[PDB]
This record gives C-alpha cells, sequence and structure tokens, in this order.
C-alpha cells in the first residue's frame, strides 16, 4: 500500500529580519516516490528552490530535503505545501519562528 | 561505517520510466549517476578513492549494461510476474567491514528478493511471484558469480580507498549554534519551550532542558534533520505551566566543544519581563 509524507520545517540559524539565511522543508515516510513540493513565501510559491537527490530508508520509504537562501522581515510568512496520492489536498506546514513580544 | 548503492527505478507505464542511482557512505552520498550521458559522478574529490579512470571506465559500462539490460528485463517479464503499472523497483547494495555484505531488492516498498552469496533468495511472505523473478534472475550463473565478487571483492576493496581518503571529512568537527522559542501548540494554561540546536557535525549530540543542575525529563527530543551544507539540525520541546517557566535553560553537549557546553536561557523578552 501507500505511505503518506511526514514534512518538517526548519531554518539553518536562528531568525534575524534583514539576514540571509536558508529554510528547508524534509519530507520522508512516503510511498510511491512521486511527490510535489513547494516552498512558500506570502502563500505565494518560490521559484529557486534546490532539493536533494531523492534516497530512501531501511524501510523503503521515500525522503527528501527542499531548500532555499531567503532573508526574512517582519512582514514574511513562510511555508512549505505538499502533495502526494495519499493527500486528499495539499498539505501545508509553516515555518514556526518569534515575532518578540507584541506590547511595546 | 557500510558503503552502499542505491538504485530507484519507477515504471508509470509500458513505456514511461525513471531511473535514479546514488552511492551513500552511511548518511553521506558520495556518487550520482547521470541518465544522459551515462556517466558516474563523483560528488568529493575523494569519492574516486585510489582507484584509475581506466578502471572507472569500466565500472561506469558495467553498470550501464546492467542498468539498461534490468530496463527491458523488467518490462518484458512484467506480466509473467504479475507486475501491475505504475510499480517501483528498489534495490540497495553493500558491504560493512569489522565483515559483511548484503543486496536487496524491494517490489512496490516491501521485501521481495535478496542475494545470498551466490544466487537470489525469495523472500518467503513475497509467495510465488518472487520465486518466479528469482528464477529469472538466476537464469545465468555466471551473471551471479559477478555478483558475489563484486559485494565480496570489490566493495571491501573500495570501502579502503574511500575512508582513508575521505578521512579529513569525516572526521571534522563543526561546532553546534542554537536558539530557543516559542512552540506552536501549547495546551491550555500551558507553554512550550523550543530549543533548536542546528549546523553541528558529526551527528551524535546531547540537549536537554534544565532547572540548574537538574535535566527536566518532560524534554522532548525531534528527529534530527539535514542541511545541504551536510550538518544536522535538532529541536528539543518543553511544555510547562505557564509561571513555571523560570530559571528554565537549554543545555547542549557535543564532541567539537571540548566540554564547553552551550547553555541558553528562557529569558528577556521570551518571558517576558518588566
Ligand atoms: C546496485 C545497482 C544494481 C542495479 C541493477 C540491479 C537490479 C536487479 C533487478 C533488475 C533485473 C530484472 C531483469 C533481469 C535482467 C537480467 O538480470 C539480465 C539479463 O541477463 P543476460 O545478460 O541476458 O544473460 C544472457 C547472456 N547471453 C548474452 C549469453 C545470452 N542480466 C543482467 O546483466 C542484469 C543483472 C541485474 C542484477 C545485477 C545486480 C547488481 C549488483 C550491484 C551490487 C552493488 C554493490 C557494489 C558495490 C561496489 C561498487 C562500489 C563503487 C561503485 C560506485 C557507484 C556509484 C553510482
Amino acid at each position: 500500500i501507500q505511505r503518506t509524507p511526514k514534512i518538517q520545517v526548519y531554518s539553518r540559524h536562528p531568525a534575524e529580519n534583514g539576514k540571509s539565511n536558508f529554510l528547508n522543508c524534509y519530507v520522508s515516510g512516503f510511498h510511491p516516490s512521486d511527490i510535489e513540493v513547494d516552498l512558500l513565501k506570502n502563500g505565494e510559491r518560490i521559484e529557486k528552490v534546490e532539493h536533494s537527490d531523492l534516497s530512501f530508508s531501511k524501510d523503503w520509504s521515500f525522503y527528501l530535503l527542499y531548500y532555499t537562501e531567503f532573508t526574512p522581515t517582519e512582514k514574511d510568512e513562510y511555508a512549505c505545501r505538499v502533495n502526494h496520492v495519499t493527500l486528499s489536498q495539499p498539505k501545508i506546514v509553516k515555518w514556526d519562528r518569534d515575532m518578540g513580544s507584541l506590547v511595546p | 561505517l557500510s558503503f552502499h548503492v542505491i538504485w530507484i527505478a519507477s515504471f508509470y507505464n509500458h513505456s514511461w520510466k525513471q531511473n535514479l542511482v546514488s552511492g551513500w557512505l552511511s548518511d553521506l552520498q558520495t556518487h550520482t549517476w547521470d541518465s544522459n550521458s551515462s556517466t558516474i559522478v563523483f560528488l568529493w574529490p575523494w569519492s574516486r578513492g585510489n582507484f584509475s579512470n581506466e578502471e572507472w571506465k569500466e565500472l561506469e559500462t558495467l553498470f550501464r549494461i546492467r542498468t539498461i539490460r534490468s530496463f527491458e528485463g523488467i518490462r518484458r517479464y512484467a506480466h509473467e510476474l504479475q507486475f501491475e503499472y505504475p510499480f517501483e523497483i528498489q534495490v540497495t547494495g553493500g558491504c560493512e567491514l569489522h565483515s559483511g555484505s548484503f543486496l536487496q531488492l524491494a517490489y512496490q516498498g516491501s521485501d521481495f528478493v535478496s542475494f545470498q552469496n551466490n544466487s537470489w533468495l525469495p523472500y518467503p511472505v513475497a509467495g510465488n511471484m518472487a520465486k518466479h523473478f528469482c528464477k529469472v534472475l538466476n537464469q545465468n550463473q555466471h551473471e551471479n558469480d559477478i555478483t558475489h565478487n563484486l559485494l565480496s571483492d570489490t566493495c571491501p576493496r573500495f570501502i579502503l580507498g574511500l575512508l582513508d581518503a575521505g578521512k579529513a571529512h569525516l572526521q571534522r568537527q563543526v561546532k553546534p549554534e542554537a536558539w530557543l522559542s516559542h512552540g506552536p501548540s501549547p495546551g491550555p494554561g500551558h507553554l512550550q519551550l523550543v530549543c533548536h540546536v542546528s549546523g553541528f557535525y558529526p551527528k551524535p549530540v546531547w540537549v536537554m532542558w534544565m532547572r540548574g543542575e537538574q535535566e527536566q525529563q518532560g524534554t522532548q527530543r525531534g528527529d534530527i534533520l539535514p542541511s545541504a551544507d551536510g550538518t544536522w539540525y535538532l529541536r528539543a520541546t518543553l511544555e510547562v505551566a505557564a509561571g513555571e517557566a523560570a530559571d528554565l535553560s537549554c543545555r547542549v553537549k557535543h564532541s567539537s566543544l571540548e566540554g564547553q557546553d552551550i547553555v541558553l536561557y528562557w529569558e528577556g523578552s521570551l518571558v517576558p519581563r518588566g
């Protein structure tokens, strides 16, 4: 049968506005290998995204790393969007980061 | 630390397929195959070992002969084997030293057949389809003999020229970097404290939330995740009652630090102070 992907989003360095960084999305434990992965900025697809070569784990489930270099600011929200035969609809996992105290 | 080759072949329909081949040192990729131009590509300078270009030209042509022949072979007997389109065949083969060696094949993401000393054995749960596939795979003994010497002679010899050549790379120590943030899914009246640790190599690492000297056993360590530069990432999260987040710190131990642990405190805007 088929195996639905696990999706995990992380940055390479602590988030700091106006400083270059890397957004990663690690997608793993899925089968079959046909998969569609996008990195989003403000809900719009980012165009320069690299990914590692497809590989598989001991249990034969596949995994991939998608990543792009980026500079965050205080407006922008980032996410990873995946689609797979096991999914009714594309699943979206956000990059969680702190924005600081709301109250001045 | 086990060097191995992986083979991914995806049969979408009777006349459309995808093919991927790569070589690996444990977690670390070292080689790739290019379907265009049929070239073995070396991801690192030390990926070649002490081996000569005249020997790589032969490996490539053996890889290509087998890679291409494995294609139309699967395509011809796909009905006599009850293979249904679409379907994927995965193979992993390699060796481990101090001594072992392996070659395993999966169909549709499950154990199907494997290579034991001199021939292909079907996995007994895989059923009669796998028994028939071993029949085709074992039709020529000389080919099976050549598969034996690759695992028994050629593979351990390559691990020679590889681990020695790449010692400076696999024995480096890259110090980690850490930071703290609020986790997204706390229960009511509670907080989730997140300690991120990135940029470290090699892989083994230690991270715990602490109250001074006392390890907080609620610390939940996630998966170690890769980066394109070869280093690893990890999050360790702790859920706490909202006021009870005083005096908490995150502590990281890693071989590269020489005893100088990283200690970060849940403080400042995080708390937040006055
Ligand atoms: C791992 C890649 C393997 C990928 C292919 C394996 C898939 C097999 C299943 C598909 C076949 C299904 C269909 C079957 C087709 C038959 O099998 C044909 C037909 O036979 P025939 O030619 O018609 O006979 C007739 C003779 N007349 C002329 C006299 C008539 N036979 C073959 O030739 C093909 C043989 C296929 C099995 C070969 C197993 C390979 C073992 C690898 C060991 C990997 C560890 C080594 C590590 C050391 C290298 C380290 C450095 C390298 C770095 C490199 C980094 C990139």
